[PDB]
């Protein structure tokens, strides 16, 4: 038996609503420093780990060591679609159901039934290269380039930053530095790689539940992206590289 | 002559609207006391009224009454797009049928639709007589969230009293939800004569309130014990939207 | 060759048109002015765009420049940028085209130039029987009312008034006249009728936001023109063949 309170829910539904683009089912893993939730995707290219700390809540209470909450994403993302601007949201549970709880015009409270869901986690890494920069313009721009194209290139450049998709008689580029404002801050080594650009742009609905994140990447290694949340709350998504 | 002329096209087409969730094939009644439709759903569960009294409308001519019978299947896209806040409505019967006339005032725009309609004797209005115990007045936006809410877990709605709280529940599986409406939470009022609870079509209700998004006033929503849900807003340009939702059992 | 033009909404507005009705098009910068003219695909109409260079924020441009682009993939640029920002069109090799859309952050396209074959449209002057000025916005409105129920839109001009038909099973008629308003201005020779396609009147409908009216031309037996003074000294024009 669990308890938790979110007065952003609309941002907390975007986080979720971001899941449900990689995972079918998840599990909440609640212990008395908060909630995770982990998974990888179908296709084995993208690892996710999101975790909310207890402080991300304004109320927090468990009752057991662990639990875990298994769920399927479009069962909570339905629920969770019905949110209103100014709603607080209230996970509960027991040992059959999962309650959402929204609250703010009028309450309103809806009920899921547990499932089982088999647990997950795979393999720390260095990365050559780390970005850290605004959400929002991390976002407008994987929006726009991910019509472009199926493959999104980045590498780096005396600490630039380049978003590049080849198409067939044009080629799209984006550069991010300090100095044009786009990045807070870059460093390392300039090093090049290729993602699937259908994952990284499903990321971007994070932009909802984030404003600032950091980027990693390096050749033949991961991109990571970890969007900050508040109260050092953190969603991961870690995105296999095309072969080279 | 048979002519009426709503002030607002916007606010009418908002009526033609509503009924539509019922039925495309649409009944007007020019009577001595203004316009009226009314139609059922076939299970005879939801009905829709649609009436304008004729002192809210601008022009008023009705020699002899009559009911026009009209397919609006295709009209009613034109309409939609014609219809501004800026706009005035005339509707006049023709040899062939009825005439809809839009005025837009900003654009300085004259759509007239011809729509070929049989004429009848002018059907009466009557609503059921029964006291409806409990009361409350909310908005259209309101309604719709629990419409949608309902909707998603079930196929039926409960209604019912809870000591000064109005209590909506859904689902008759694992998934449930329930919802409370209170005073100023979100009630502009709530009036609980006697203790009181229904059980809605949850789709009914939702194609009822579906239709009352384009109007903005105050909703009012009337229930009894194992009786009718009424559901009624009065359009800012004047008449009123009115639906009835058969309980089960 | 280098200009800089700063909304790029109104070149929008016109590739939209253009792109619903031909696969590439050319661009031809000169001195005073960038030019287009294209028939669609099946060539029943005729699109022409005049914009003069004191619309231009930069105008670099000293000879002919010929900008063959594919319009589907130059409408995806475009729709890259979302509010007032700035387009740059630059190119030092006549192979190659830079674009760049100017805001938070630049997105810079390098687009191979197209060889498209261009057939030299004579400059014929038409005679009309009537000219009527209204509302782009009324023009919009009547033509979707009216393409809802038919695939012709037929037109009649009178001395105080012109109207937009649907004649067949439903039967609409919108009005500017007079008495209305909707009437800016009208030149009258000759009581005018005639019909066109709806779909190509649907195909341009985005013109109708480059100005506050449209002048609409036309006779018995004779085509629809549809001219579009842009508040720039801007000139678009669609010509279109009566319907079959
Ligand atoms: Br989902
Ligand atoms: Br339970
Ligand atoms: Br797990
Ligand atoms: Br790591
Ligand atoms: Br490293
Ligand atoms: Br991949
Ligand atoms: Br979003
Ligand atoms: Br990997
Ligand atoms: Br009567
Ligand atoms: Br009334
Ligand atoms: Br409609
Ligand atoms: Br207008
Ligand atoms: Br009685
Ligand atoms: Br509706
Ligand atoms: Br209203
Ligand atoms: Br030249
Ligand atoms: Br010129
Ligand atoms: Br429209
Ligand atoms: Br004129
Ligand atoms: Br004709
Ligand atoms: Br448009
Ligand atoms: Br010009
Ligand atoms: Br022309
Ligand atoms: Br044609």
């Amino acid at each position: 038996m669990m308890k938790a309170k979110v007065i952003d829910a609309v941002s907390f539904s975007y986080i979720l609503r971001t899941v449900g683009d990689f995972l079918s089912e998840a599990n909440f893993i609640v212990t008395k420093e908060g909630i995770r939730v982990s998974g990888i995707d179908p296709s084995r290219v993208v690892f996710l780990d999101i975790f909310l700390p207890s402080s991300y809540f304004e109320g927090f209470e468990v009752s057991q060591e662990k639990e875990i909450i298994g769920f399927k994403l479009e069962d909570v993302n339905d629920i969770l679609k019905r949110v209103l601007k100014d709603d607080t949201l209230i996970l509960s549970s027991n040992e059959s159901k999962l309650t959402l709880t929204f609250d703010g015009e009028f309450t309103r409270s809806f009920e899921l039934p547990l499932i089982q869901v088999e647990s997950t986690q795979p393999p720390n890494l260095e990365f050559p290269f780390k970005a850290q920069l605004l959400t929002i313009t991390f976002a407008d721009i994987i929006d726009e380039l991910s019509d472009l194209g199926e493959v999104l290139n980045i590498h780096s450049k005396e600490n630039k930053l380049y978003f590049e998709v080849i198409g067939d008689l044009s080629t799209a580029k984006v550069e991010l530095s300090t100095d044009n404002g786009t990045l807070l801050e870059a460093s390392g080594a300039d090093v090049s790689s290729s993602y699937g650009m259908e994952y990284v742009a499903n990321t971007t609905k994070m932009r909802r539940a984030s404003d600032s994140m950091e980027l990693y990447f390096g050749s033949q290694i991961p991109l990571k992206l970890r969007f900050k949340l508040p109260q050092e709350g953190y969603g991961d998504f870690y995105i296999a590289p095309r072969a080279d | 002559m048979v002519k009426i002329v709503y002030p607002n096209a916007k606010d009418f087409f908002s009526f033609i609207n509503s009924i539509t969730n019922v039925t495309d094939s649409i009944i007007l009644n020019f009577t001595e006391d203004g316009i009226f439709s009314r139609h059922l759903t076939e299970d005879k569960v939801l009905m829709a009224i649609m009436r304008i009294p004729k002192d809210v409308l601008s022009e008023y001519s009705i020699d002899s009454p009559t009911s026009v019978k009209l397919d609006v299947s295709s009209v009613k896209k034109i309409l939609s797009k014609a219809s501004s806040k800026k706009a005035t409505i005339e509707l006049t019967e023709t040899d062939s049928g009825l005439k809809i006339i839009i005025r837009d005032e900003k654009s300085g725009a004259k759509s007239t639709i011809y729509i070929k309609a049989e004429k009848g004797q002018v059907e009466q209005l009557t609503e059921p007589k029964v006291n409806l115990a409990v009361n409350f007045t909310t908005d259209e936006s309101v309604l719709n969230v629990i419409a949608a809410d309902v909707t998603l877990v079930g196929e039926e709605m409960r209604i019912s009293t809870e000591e000064d709280k109005i209590k909506i529940e859904a689902g008759e599986e694992g998934k449930r939800y329930v919802a409370f409406l209170m005073k100023d939470k979100p009630l502009k009022e709530l009036s609980i004569d006697t203790s009181a609870s229904s059980s809605y079509s949850a789709e009914m209700f939702k194609d009822a309130v579906k239709g009352l998004r384009g109007f903005s006033a105050p909703t009012m929503v009337s229930f009894g014990e194992n009786l009718p849900m009424k559901i009624d807003v009065e359009a800012v340009s004047g008449g009123h939207m009115i639906f009835w939702i058969a309980p089960r059992l | 060759m280098k200009v800089v033009y700063d909304d790029v909404r109104v070149l929008k507005d016109i590739i939209q048109a253009l792109a619903r009705l031909v696969d590439e098009a050319v661009l031809k910068f000169k001195q005073d002015s960038v030019e287009l003219v294209a028939l669609d695909r099946a060539h029943i109409s005729l699109i022409s765009v005049n914009l003069p260079r004191e619309m231009f924020k930069e105008y670099d441009v000293n000879d002919e420049f010929k900008f063959g682009f594919n319009t589907q993939y130059l409408m995806k640029i475009l729709k890259v940028a979302k509010r007032k920002e700035a387009i740059e069109i630059a190119s030092e090799s006549p192979d190659s085209v830079i674009i760049n859309i100017i805001g938070s952050t630049n997105r810079e396209f390098n687009v191979r130039n197209l060889e498209v074959s261009e057939q030299e449209i004579p400059e014929i002057n038409l005679q009309f029987d009537i000219s009527a000025t209204i509302s782009s916005d009324g023009f919009k409105s009547a033509i979707s009312e009216v393409s809802t129920v038919t695939d012709n839109v037929v037109v009649e001009g009178h001395e105080d008034r012109i109207l937009i038909k649907a004649e067949g099973e439903s039967e609409v008629e919108v009005e500017f006249s007079k008495d209305t308003g909707g009437l800016q201005d009208l030149e009258f020779s000759k009581e005018s009728k005639n019909s066109y396609s709806a779909e190509y009147l649907d195909d341009v409908l985005s013109l109708t936001k480059l100005s506050d009216y449209v002048k609409i031309s036309f006779g018995n037996q004779k085509p629809l023109q549809l001219f579009f003074n842009m508040e720039g000294g801007g000139k678009v024009t669609y010509l279109l063949a009566p319907k079959v």
